[PDB]
């Protein structure tokens, strides 16, 4: 019923050894099949190491005065709006991280060239100062 | 290739600020392609390959767009 | 309800008190007649446990069709949380690039 | 195939090996969670009574394919539950008139 990667009633719940939560058969089987890891915790895990239990997990909270309109409408627009804001925020965050990473690589290579030229000039002036006395 | 931030205490933040970014701005002004960063962030991206379907596309379009005999006894009895 | 095979049809909704499901008299009759078993879970069952209707009356008490209300939450579940896991690993890689 | 304690399209229908009826996993989970018993026969039962069924349901709409309107299924099931409550009150009033 309550799960991190599901949040619904799963048909065949599957839990990871690092983090125990109800997971779908295709999500944990395909996700762990392509690359072995835990979907919710991003921890290393194996397909054969998945825990097998029948309807076993924790629960979650919820306010009172539960009705159909807040659930359907408020929960649909709230969950869809939160997932959309998380996907778009992750898109702009990954794009800005890619641009800032490109500028960081340019400053790393260029700063390495300036540090190499300045280090070679400092070593040349030091050797000239050492051999200049005789 | 060994420079410690605590090795030379006289120059750290002002030590390389203007001139360092001026030479780096000279190399970047010469050329600034992208290889390691774009290739590193290219495979994971953000959301690209999976993209899901259905409510992912409808929720994306909704993200880019911020926008009677029985009927009485039906809604009434339901109320 | 309305589905494709899987012993699903609004005719004689037989249910055996072993693995509870809505089945058909012919599907469970021939399938359970050849070898006693469930179509998926492979639970032990016989032909004597089969009944018709629900509590009474001929024909069948046809339930509503399948709107895939929990199935939409399962598909959007694994897809949403999957994009959140891939975006989480991409966020960790972005944090490493920032480091 | 209309369930007595559910009447909704069952995802994982369950029944206790006492009497022949179509129950639900949530009805026996919460009902048996409060007090252990069988809903149909009022017989004692344990946690092993409610099963996972077998094939659940093979729902084709499960990939809504850009529909993304859970309000149709949730509002339709809620309207069916309200109509079932109004029909239950009407059946109780007609039962009182018959008595």
């Amino acid at each position: 019923l309550i799960c991190s990667i599901s949040n619904e009633v799963p048909e065949h719940p599957c839990v990871s050894p690092v983090s125990n939560h109800v997971y779908e058969r295709r999500l944990i089987e395909k996700y762990i099949a392509e690359n072995g890891t835990d979907p919710i915790n991003n921890q290393p895990l194996s397909e054969e190491q998945l825990i097998d239990i029948k309807v076993a997990h924790p629960i979650r909270p919820k306010p009172p005065s539960a009705t159909s309109i807040p659930a359907i409408l408020k929960a649909l627009q709230d969950e869809w709006d939160a997932v959309m804001l998380h996907s778009f925020t992750l898109r702009q965050q990954l794009q800005t991280t890619r641009q800032e990473l490109s500028h960081a690589l340019y400053q790393h290579d260029a700063a390495c060239r300036v540090i190499a030229r300045l280090t070679k000039e400092v070593t040349a002036a030091r050797e000239a100062l050492a051999t200049l006395k005789p | 290739v060994d420079a410690l931030p605590y090795f030379d205490q006289g120059y750290e933040a002002p030590g390389v600020r203007e001139a360092a970014a001026a030479l780096v701005e000279e190399e970047t002004r010469r050329y600034r392609p992208t290889k390691n960063y774009l290739s590193y962030l290219t495979a994971p991206d953000y959301s690209a390959f999976e993209t899901d379907i259905m409510r992912n596309e409808f929720e994306r379009l909704a993200a880019r767009q911020p926008i009677a005999w029985q009927e009485c006894v039906n809604n009434s009895m339901a109320q």
